[PDB]
RNA sequence: AUACGUUAAGUGGAAAAGGAUGUGGAGUUGCUUAGACAA
RNA sequence: GGCACCUCGAUGUCGGCUCAUCGCAUCCUGGGGCUGUAGUCGGUCCCAAGGGUUGGGCUGUUCGCCCAUUAAAGCGGUACGCGAGCUGGGUUCAGAACGUCGUGAGACAGUUCGGUCCCUAUCCGUCGCGGGCGCAGGAAAUUUGAGAGGAGCUGUCCUUAG
RNA sequence: AUAAGUGCUGAAAGCAUCUAAGCAUGAAGCCCCCCUCAAGAUGAGAUUUCCCAUUCCGCAAGGAAGUAAGAUCCCUGAAAG
């Protein structure tokens, strides 16, 4: 998990969803697993 | 929501009844399944053709239309065909045993990993490496099965755990 | 839970069959009384009173005299309730004897702490000296009463004060021997109190 | 000229209020303004002209938003870290009569004649309550 | 209190670059029953 | 550091000792995600403040370096917490001396040796211990527990298993 | 019962999605469990047992006086101080 301010899709298949009034990223490569924090 | 408008056959096996504050029971060869809804969603039983309506296009109406018809489906294709979900246990000395009604797992712990399923699920274990988990809730067989997985989830050096049939387990090389 | 009332009479030690030396606190506890049966019905909360130990006529008064009527029973100098006991297995005017329990059982044992009188710092909590030499002045002062910021002492500075003569119970003991002939426990280890103190002697609530 | 109640002339009902689905704060200024006397054309400010008010039914009151998570009850017990804490959820579900008690003592007179006034109040779990030789009447909330 | 909206954050009742399928109102524009978009 | 707003009819100043208490930006221990995570180790970020967080050598020291440990040897606040609680080595009176500057008297964030630390606690506060009245009769016992305090740490070895 | 985390089922958004509805799991931490104090908890609680309705004024209200159960003064002391 990356939390971070800035949570962006870092590649094509980067999926922005929003869990718990929560801006996060997830895709199949865990290392773009990112949390807004 | 595509979904909450598509219309639901039941088939000839199947009684669904409508009881009181939106508690639909159905009623098939594997068993039965209750469940209320939110009050607000109007499911309508005619000629064998189970339709679900939504008050309002308000944002909570259009989720719960299509969850409500979701689940509606998932509990007649539960009672007449059932849900089952199967795992594959890999590793060297990995062996899952039926002991009664418990599921003995033995996955290279210092001890036994026992599993008790809860009513009106069976698992079923048809080899020593495959185990199936089968209920008439998907909900429940997939939060078995999710328990099943969690005694030794895949690992990625030699992909060594229990997985779903047909997971596709994210691999690194190791040495 | 089991439980009974006894004395304190002393320390002394036995040799076990291996030949351990096993320091024992010799509890004479002589047949206990149930008085009352506390229920939930009637008092909130199940309950047997043990009395123990007969009191001279004289040193009684009548609402002793008619507490114990019921039991059918001598009135009692010391009486303590056990909770979580089976009310069934007890009745009023029954016995509690020692041969409740058995060797190698584990049981806590309540008492009052020997009382100490009004002392200081060092020893009531524990703390450390300052210099004995070196120019000091601090010797057994009890330490700074704390910051300058709230104006004030905060609760929990500890201070000199009366020291002992408080409830403790040490868990965990093990019973040596039963002698049932003179109504005795020995446990093992030490206990609180003086000779002569009541010593609440129950089955171990952590086992 | 102004008329002032005193002990022998104030006459003090006893009211019922179910809390059963009601907001825990709107109840309780209605309640607080009942016990204060506020309702009575006799109203007299260094006196207690107020009515005895039951409350039952307090563990189902009602509370808005994220409030039964959120809601947070903090007391200090005058100790170094003393600062204690009970979530509403928490409250209600084991504590429901403090919690209205709380809400009502907020907010009534702070003081002797505060403290007297709250006197008058009794909160109740459940439907039933022991008061029924004061014969209350029920009183349903303006709101 | 009245009327019509907005907010779900106790925002209201401290704080920025920047980040985001939060949600309301406008407007522009590509494609689409000669079958789009998703599957 | 800036500013000069409280205190010059006095708000004692470094370090140590005694006693702690709080924050979490976590040193250890607990739970996790990612890993350029094979394992054993680690790295990094997230949750977590419950408890724990060493004895010495040198120096007035804080700090730091070093020795030897430890699961760890956390970082900060509390008048750089705590001198009507202690110390008084340093700084910062009067003596003396060196280097240096000054014609000189003298002077020096240069150094050196020596140099008085007062107070019977009124109030709140803190720790103990009594007396009074209350608690719709007067008593003797046994009690429920609203509420409050305490405790809360962790190593190594064996086995699982080479 | 939760945190981070992991999910299950699941739409909004034919898919996907731990979340919107719904259902789980999960820390030395939180609340208990363990130890101690505790009804001045004036919200002064409960249980068991004891005493028993006395004599005077005073129109009553109330006050006064002997006592009951019980306790104390005083005395012998220590396991207490
Ligand atoms: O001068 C004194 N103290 C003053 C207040 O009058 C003040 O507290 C103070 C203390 C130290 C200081 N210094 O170290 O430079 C300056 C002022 C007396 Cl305690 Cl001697
Ligand atoms: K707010
Ligand atoms: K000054
Ligand atoms: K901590
Ligand atoms: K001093
Ligand atoms: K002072
Ligand atoms: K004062
Ligand atoms: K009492
Ligand atoms: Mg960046
Ligand atoms: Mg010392
Ligand atoms: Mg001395
Ligand atoms: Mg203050
Ligand atoms: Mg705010
Ligand atoms: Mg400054
Ligand atoms: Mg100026
Ligand atoms: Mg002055
Ligand atoms: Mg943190
Ligand atoms: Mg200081
Ligand atoms: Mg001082
Ligand atoms: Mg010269
Ligand atoms: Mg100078
Ligand atoms: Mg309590
Ligand atoms: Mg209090
Ligand atoms: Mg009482
Ligand atoms: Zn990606």
């Amino acid at each position: 998990m990356k939390v971070r301010p800035s949570v962006k899709p870092i590649c094509e298949k980067c999926k922005v969803i929003r869990r718990k009034g929560k801006v996060m990223v997830i895709c199949e490569n865990p290392k773009h697993k990112q949390k807004q924090g | 929501s595509r979904v909450g408008k598509k219309l639901l056959e039941i088939p000839s096996d199947v009684t669904v009844t409508l009881n009181d504050n939106n508690t639909v029971a159905v009623k098939g060869p594997k068993g039965e399944l209750t469940r209320t809804f939110h009050p607000d969603m109007e499911i309508k039983v005619e000629d064998n053709v189970l339709t679900v309506a939504r008050p309002s296009d308000q944002k909570e109406h259009r989720a719960l239309h299509g969850t409500t018809r979701s689940l509606l489906g998932n509990m007649v294709e539960g009672v007449s065909k059932g849900f089952e979900r199967g795992l594959e246990l890999v590793g060297v000395g990995y062996r899952a045993s039926k002991s009664g009604n418990k599921l003995v797992l033995n996955v290279g712990y210092s001890h036994p990993v026992e599993i008790v399923p809860e009513e009106g699920i069976e698992i079923e274990v048809p080899s020593q490496t495959k185990v199936v988990v089968k209920g008439t809730d998907k909900e429940r067989v997939g939060a078995i099965a999710a328990n099943i997985r969690a005694v030794r989830s895949p690992e990625p050096y030699k992909g060594k755990g229990i997985r779903y049939e047909g997971e596709v387990v994210r691999r690194k090389e190791g040495k | 839970t089991k439980g009974i009332l006894g004395r304190k009479i002393g320390m002394t030690q036995v040799f076990a069959e291996n030949g351990d030396l096993i320091p024992v606190t010799v509890i004479e506890a002589a047949p206990n009384v149930v008085l009352q049966k506390k229920t939930a019905e009637n008092d909130g909360y199940e309950a047997i009173q043990l009395g123990f130990d007969d009191k001279r006529e004289k040193l009684s008064n009548k609402p002793e005299k008619g507490h114990v009527a019921k039991a059918e029973t001598a009135p009692k100098r010391f009486v303590k309730e056990l909770r979580g006991v089976e009310m069934d297995a007890y009745e009023v005017g029954q016995e509690v004897k020692v041969e409740i329990f058995s060797a190698g059982e584990i049981v806590d044992v309540t008492g009052v702490s020997k009382g100490k009188g009004f002392q200081g710092a060092i020893k009531r909590h524990g703390q450390s000296r300052g210099p004995m030499s070196h120019g000091s002045r601090y010797h057994r002062r009890p330490g700074s009463m704390g910051p300058v910021d709230p104006n004030r002492v905060f609760k929990g500075k500890l201070l000199p004060g009366r020291m002992g003569g408080e409830q403790i119970t040490v868990q965990n003991l093990e019973i040596v021997k039963v002698d049932a002939e003179r109504n005795l426990l020995l446990i093992k280890g030490n206990v609180p109190g003086a000779k002569k103190s009541l010593i609440t002697v129950k089955s171990a609530v952590k086992s | 000229t102004t008329p002032m109640a005193n002990a022998s002339t104030i006459e003090r009902k006893w009211l019922v209020v179910d809390a059963a689905g009601k907001t825990l704060g709107r109840l309780s200024s209605e309640v607080a303004a009942i016990l204060r006397g506020k309702h009575k054309p006799t109203y007299t400010p260094h006196v207690d002209t107020g009515d005895h008010v039951i409350i039952i039914n307090a563990e189902k009151i009602e509370l808005t938003g994220k409030k039964l998570t959120d809601k947070i009850y903090y007391r200090h017990t005058q100790h170094p870290g003393g600062l204690k804490s009970r979530t509403a959820l928490e409250m209600r579900t084991n504590y429901p009569e403090k919690m209205l008690e709380l809400a009502i003592k907020g907010m009534l007179p702070k003081g002797s004649l505060g403290r007297q006034m709250f006197k008058k109040l009794n909160v109740y779990r459940g439907s039933e309550h022991p008061h029924e030789a004061q014969k209350p009447e029920v009183y349903e909330l303006r709101g």
